[PDB]
Formats: structure tokens, C-alpha cells, sequence
DNA sequence: CGTTTTTTTTTTGCATGTGCCGGTCTCACACGTGCCTGGAGACTAGTAAGCGCTTCTAGTGGCGGTTAAAACGCGGTAGACAGCG
DNA sequence: CCAAAAAAAAAACAGCATCCCGGTGCCGAGGCCGCTCAATTGGTCGTAGACAGCTCTAGCACCGCTTAAACGCACGTACGCGCTG
């Protein structure tokens, strides 16, 4: 059927601090502008290509939940792998 | 009034986070945008609250090893300030970037 | 006498007889199409696999085929693969 | 009840007071410890796998699980490695 | 001994087909240290394979099997 | 009394040695190397030809590629003339080395 | 103001590469045989999984408040970047 | 010598934030229990792979001749590199 949320633009929502906190942990000491539109460029193509390959595992499954284990089996699939989520 | 140098409260962040291990995106916004692009393939899918840590886990630290490739390719251009064009490099080279 | 080695080249020659059926090949080429066919076989027949493994299944079927190929080949690749796996299996079993 | 999740947790809470003993861990740590040892379990039963396979046999070996462990692990882990395999088939040999 | 035998205008070569124009000097010496780890990773998982069929003579599929291990598959022997 | 304008020349090599296909190392000096190295890990060894071809195939391949690379890497510190910092720089980012 | 300039267009002559006409040669694609083993077929056998029913986990959504993090602006340090030798 | 001066430096004072302390609180580590199922024991049966034998492919050795390629040196151009605004 259907209910309450159809989508949004959260994209923004990667609070330029945010960005900063990531690079400040990866060595950077100076930061550009452009900067932080391009890593949300980034950010998105990943999620996009992890979530296609853990969706497609929730499909086979069969289910409408995706698991911790989906992204899992999708992620190391993507030469990503994670210990801490099972597997 | 106090006032330190620009630079010197950027080292302080560095080893202050490097440190640390704890996550640095708001987990809200995240999961709103992990709903929001999950939607794109197939639309009201329920997601485990481990489901979206296991990406914030998974994102988080590509980036922070993205950055340290990205930082690298700007000190060798000679320069301290990252750019997009190191961002670009970093990816080329990794085969991410065609 | 020999070995025994089975390869690919008779049906090569068939999907050339059948795209652009005047130009020949190589035998050089012909060993680099071989090991073409046996890496998309031993990837596919590979994430098939854990799939099924991932699901708690002893079978891998049709359905376990399709979803590898989804994740493997990208965008337009992939749906062309679909399409052609999906209209030959429906093709098969109606056919007799 | 709740079904069952079999995991090396016991395992490697016994080896953790052998190595460490006075030294505990955190349920993320353990998740983690567990998740290491799947991987590895996959890689090196996927090489040896592949040896079998490549040498045109069907039962895989202590054999096809040493030359496996050589070219997954690295030099000084890989010595160590081999070692204590080979100690464990001696001791299992003569103690049966 | 026989490292040298990759040659200066053997380097500039490859080089030249990897799009380069201008070369440092020193960059021949770097490809030869370079050139040799990747053979030696290569080569040494490569005779594993023929140590472990207990052959003496390495086989183009030892070579195919350990490249394809090092994430660099060979399409054109064997396969 | 003619000349030609250091850099026209290497241009004309790239463009004449991209467009062919044939291996661009000496095939004995290379296969002297193979033996070489090989006696390191197990003495008394053969090799089949085709495998000696093998190596040298996947070791000019994987050459030209890191040389595109450091190239970029070279292109990006505002130069044309590669360096062993580019070459290093190339495969830190490819993680070959640390 | 009309003098030295660089130096920016203009033939200027020049050298390779690309053929498109020739022409000759060789060995690898190409195809043909002969036989052998790997897929076809029909029957049997057992259980994997597809289906319907149930359990009850855990995933959703909404509140209301506290105050931590997001935002925005100002100011000037310092780092990017161009120029030039 | 005794100036610069400016630059470059040293430290002296002053200020800000992080580190490590005990004082406090709770929840997740860690363990114990009781039970189910998965590892073990024992026995049987079928074949995987070891072994010996033989065939013969192809990998190694060497040789002498014909260049194609490597080497080597020379001259100067264009590019790496520093310094500065």
C-alpha cells in the first residue's frame, strides 16, 4: 500500500562541520570550498553503489527489511569488507 | 581577546579525532539519507538500526581513507589546502573514477 | 593422441558467423575469448553461490543466476543479460 | 526460545585468558573477533578449494590447506602458521 | 645480476606506450626495484602452484592462477 | 643541419608505440630475469615458453598502467618529467606500498 | 612624440607517416576426417523448498525538552598562485 | 668602531585547553544453569588417488650469421625550481 514519507533531500544534510570532522581524522590540516559539495558528490555514488547491492540481496531474500547482513554481503562484494556486523 | 593562529586550532581537531573512534556524521540525517537513496531502487523498505550503523561504519571510513589519499596528492602539488582536483586524483588512480 | 582440452571455439565461431559473419579471428584472439567465457562463468556461477549459501538453499536456480548477473554487470549490461537469460529460459521450457 | 546463532566467541575468550588472561573484551570487539576468523575460514577453504579444483582432485587435504596458507598469509605469520599446523596433524597422528 | 638486462631505452619503451613525454634519470633505477617485486610476488605464488602439482618445469597456468590470486587476471593462456 | 626540439621526438614514440601491440622488452634479457629470480624460491626449475610470455605480457601491462598513473601523479605537481616521488606516490594511493 | 625592441603572424623549406597504386611469400586460419567420451534419455528416489499458518521480534513514528551542533558574519592571517630569472 | 635596522630571535609573562585525578553510578561483562542438538563412535562400502610403468612432448643447449638495438658522447634547449610580490 502506501503511507506518511515519500522522499526529501537530506544531501544537505551533511553539515559542512561534518565533512571538516572526516578530513580533520584523514590528516587535513586546510580545507577548500568546493570541497564539501564535492565529497557529497562522492558520499552519494558509494551509498548508491553499496544500498543497489544490498537491496538486490534483500530481493533475493525476499523480504522488505533490509538486515544488518544485507550491506554486508554487499560491502565485502565491493572489495569494502566490515568486521563488527556479523558474517 | 585571545586569538590563535589559522592553522594552529586545525592541528588540535586532527589529534583530537584521530584519537577518537566515535562517528562524525549525525546519525539522523544519515539514515533520512540512506532511506531517501534506498527509496530510488525500491520504496518503503524497513532497515535494521544495525543496517544503517553498518553503513555509517562503512561510509565514514572510506571517506577519513579518502582523505588521507586526497591530503597526500595536495602536499604533492606542493600545497597544504586539499582541493577538488585531489579528490579527482585520489579517485583516478583508485579506479573509482574512469 | 593428446590431451582432451575442451574449449569454446565452435561456439565462438557461431556468435561471429552470427554478428559480423565475414570478419575471422586470431588464435591469439581465440585463447582471449576463451578466458573471457571462463571468468563471467566462474565470477556469476561464484556470486550465485553465496547467495544461495547467504539464504540457507542446496540449489542454485534460474533465480540465483539472474541476481548475480544484476550485481555483476552495470547499468545497461546487465538489463540486455536479463532480458536475453530470461527470454531463453521462458523460450526453453515452452518450447518442449 | 529463541534459534540458534553458533559463533568462535567461547573459543576466542579461552585463547584471550591463554595469551592474556587478566584481560577481558567488549560484545563490538567480540562481533569483530568473530567476523576475522568467517573471513579468513572463507579465504583459505577458497584457495585450497581452487587447489583441488586446478589439480584435478576432490578431497582437500591438510596438504591443500598448507600450500593455501603459505600464499594467503604473509612471510612471518605464514612460517608460524604452517608451524602450528603441522604441530596439530603430528600431536592428532600419535595421540589417536 | 641480470636485473640490468631490462634496459634504459626498454623502460623509456613502456613509458612512452604509459603516455609519458620527459623522465628523470633516477625513474630507471625506480622501475627495475619496482619491476622486480612485482615478479617476485608473482613468480614466487606462481612456482607454489607447480611445487604443489610437484612439477619441476612452471606451466603457463601456474603463472595465470597466481596473477589472477594478485587481483591481475591474464586473459590468452589457458584461462 | 637539422635538429628536432627536445620533446617532439618522445611525443612521435608515444604515439607510434601506443597505436602497436608488440612486447617492448627484450625477450631474453627478460627471460634471464624470470630464471633469475625463480632459482631464489626453488632451484632446478623449467618453464614453458608460453609462461615465460605469460610474465612478460602481465609485467609490461602492469607497467605501462602504474606509468599512466605516475604520469598523473607528475602532471598534477604542475610537471611533464615523471619522478621516483610520482612513481611512490602512485602506489602508496594504489596500496602496493605503505 | 616617433626611436630601439620583443615577438606574433607568414611563407619557407623540410621530413615522416599515411597511404594507394603496384608486386611476391609463407604459415596459420580454416576446414575435413575418424573415433571416443560426454550429453541425451527414461526411470526411480528422496528431500528442498514452495505454501499456508503462527509467533512475537523489532522497526516505525510521534512527543517534548534540553542543549549540544548548525549557522552566519567579521577580520586578518597566511597560503595559493603568478610572474620571472 | 659603533652605528644601524630590520629581522630575527629568546624568553617572560599570561592564558587556554587537554590530561589525569578520585568520587560516582549503572549496565554490560562474565558466569552459571539447564537442555537440545551436533559432534562422536563404530561399522560398512565404495572409490580417489597413489604408484609404477611407459610414452614422447617440449624444454634446454649451442651455434653462426645478419642486422636491429644499445650504448655512448655531444651540444643547447626547455623545464625544473627557487625566490618574491
Amino acid at each position: 500500500k502506501r503511507h506518511r514519507k515519500v522522499l526529501r533531500d537530506n544531501i544537505q544534510g551533511i553539515t559542512k562541520p561534518a565533512i571538516r570532522r572526516l578530513a580533520r581524522r584523514g590528516g587535513v590540516k586546510r580545507i577548500s570550498g568546493l570541497i564539501y559539495e564535492e565529497t557529497r558528490g562522492v558520499l552519494k555514488v558509494f551509498l548508491e553503489n553499496v544500498i543497489r547491492d544490498a537491496v538486490t540481496y534483500t530481493e533475493h531474500a525476499k523480504r522488505k527489511t533490509v538486515t544488518a547482513m544485507d550491506v554486508v554481503y554487499a560491502l565485502k562484494r565491493q572489495g569494502r569488507t566490515l568486521y563488527g556486523f556479523g558474517g | 581577546p585571545h586569538r590563535y593562529r589559522p592553522g594552529t586550532v586545525a592541528l588540535r581537531e586532527i589529534r583530537r579525532y584521530q584519537k577518537s573512534t566515535e562517528l562524525l556524521i549525525r546519525k539522523l540525517p544519515f539514515q533520512r539519507l540512506v532511506r531517501e537513496i534506498a527509496q530510488d531502487f525500491k520504496t518503503d523498505l524497513r532497515f535494521q538500526s544495525s543496517a544503517v550503523m553498518a553503513l555509517q561504519e562503512a561510509c565514514e571510513a572510506y571517506l577519513v581513507g579518502l582523505f588521507e589519499d586526497t591530503n597526500l596528492c595536495a602536499i604533492h602539488a606542493k600545497r597544504v589546502t586539499i582541493m577538488p582536483k585531489d579528490i579527482q586524483l585520489a579517485r583516478r588512480i583508485r579506479g573509482e573514477r574512469a | 593422441k593428446r590431451s582432451r582440452k575442451e574449449s569454446y571455439s565452435i561456439y565462438v565461431y557461431k556468435v561471429l558467423k552470427q554478428v559480423h559473419p565475414d570478419t575471422g579471428i586470431s588464435s591469439k584472439a581465440m585463447g582471449i575469448m576463451n578466458s573471457f567465457v571462463n571468468d563471467i562463468f566462474e565470477r556469476i556461477a561464484g556470486e550465485a553461490s553465496r547467495l544461495a549459501h547467504y539464504n540457507k538453499r542446496s540449489t542454485i536456480t534460474s533465480r540465483e543466476i539472474q541476481t548475480a548477473v544484476r550485481l555483476l554487470l552495470p547499468g545497461e549490461l546487465a538489463k540486455h543479460a536479463v532480458s536475453e537469460g530470461t527470454k531463453a529460459v521462458t523460450k526453453y521450457t515452452s518450447a518442449k
